[PDB]
């Protein structure tokens, strides 16, 4: 986490209005996500975001990546991966690294 | 030896497809490509820019026949927020470049500001050429 706070806070600041960010959820379509190379990352399900820091027009988030499964208890959204990212005012997620896939 | 200072300019305007916007939040760009941009998407003073590098980030909505069929369905189903913007940024032209020495940004509706009809905002970047 800390090196990602470092990268994020190094974004140069500017006097502007605060943006309202897109709080994506299990209920909503995940926004487009991109790896640090610029490649599109396609999640296997929806995401949830946890804000860590914010500036005016960008924020730092922890992105939790879910997948749906039909286990014993019926349909479940279950954690699949995570990545730190910055999000901008179009709601787009810019990943700092390829998502870490969570072991069962 | 006189120093050569170029004036680069980009406007974000209202459009039938929806507003263009100056921003850092641009799809399909690597971290490196976004490295020298402030949080508004405007390149930072003191930066070295080379041909193809971004001076001012901009996104626009896509034309009608651009999205895939599945992407047309998603819009109809989930609403107008389910639309993909595209990268329409101001880039350094071939054969040019240097050091950013000044930026200017103006917004429609600010006190004293008068922009062309349709223009929501305008940004200028000054680069001392090398």
């Amino acid at each position: 986490v800390e090196p990602y706070i470092r990268l994020f806070e190094a974004i140069p600041d500017a006097e502007t209005e605060l943006a309202t960010f897109y709080d994506a959820d299990l209920d909503t379509l995940p926004p487009r996500m991109f790896l640090p190379s610029g490649d599109l990352y396609t999640p296997p399900g929806p995401v949830r975001l946890e804000e860590i820091k914010r500036k005016r027009r960008v924020r730092l988030v922890k992105v939790s990546i879910y997948r749906f499964e039909h286990v014993g208890l019926g349909l479940a959204a279950r954690p699949y991966a995570y990545a730190y990212a910055w999000q901008g005012d179009n709601g787009i997620l810019h990943l700092y690294h390829a998502p870490v896939v969570l072991e069962d | 030896g006189p120093i050569h200072i170029e004036r680069y300019e980009i406007e974000a305007r209202d459009t039938k497809l929806g507003p263009e916007r100056i921003t850092r939040d641009i799809p399909h760009l690597s971290e490196a490509a976004l490295r020298d941009l402030d949080e508004e998407g405007v390149v930072r003073i003191g930066a070295e820019v080379k041909p193809g590098d971004i001076l001012v980030g901009r996104t626009s909505f896509k034309g009608e026949s651009e999205p895939t069929p599945e992407e047309r369905l998603l819009r109809s189903i989930f609403g107008e927020k389910a639309r993909d913007v595209k990268d329409t940024s101001l880039r350094v032209p071939p054969g040019e470049g240097g050091i950013v020495v000044r930026t200017v940004r103006l917004r429609r509706g600010d006190p004293g500001v008068e922009l062309k009809p349709g223009v929501r905002e305008v940004v200028r970047v000054y680069v001392a050429q090398k």
